[PDB]
């Protein structure tokens, strides 16, 4: 599945 | 639906107040899977979640690998332009 980041 | 460019206004003590998903090695474009209540993203009131972000500061991130997208996007500083659509 695709990654997910908190910016 | 239409391409939009949004301003968004970050203090440096902020993030940008989303959380961003996808990327060109997974085929597919940054895509907004949060905006986090009362942070910057939330208070320039034009970001929402589905939103793919196309471009900011007129850095192309239509074929950005995930990383490569996080790297751009928190650089960016104080009044940030964003274009992205919602499909």
């Amino acid at each position: 599945r695709w990654p997910t980041s908190k910016i | 639906g239409p391409i939009r460019k949004v301003l968004l206004l970050k203090e440096d003590h902020e993030g940008l107040g989303i959380s961003i998903t996808g990327g060109k090695e997974h085929g597919v474009p940054i895509l907004i899977s949060e905006i986090h209540p009362g942070q910057p993203a939330d208070r320039c009131g034009g970001l929402h979640v589905g939103d793919a972000i196309l471009a900011v500061n007129g850095v192309n991130l239509r074929d950005t690998k995930h990383k490569e997208a996080v790297t751009i996007l928190s650089q960016q500083r104080g009044e940030i332009e964003f274009e992205v659509v919602y499909v």
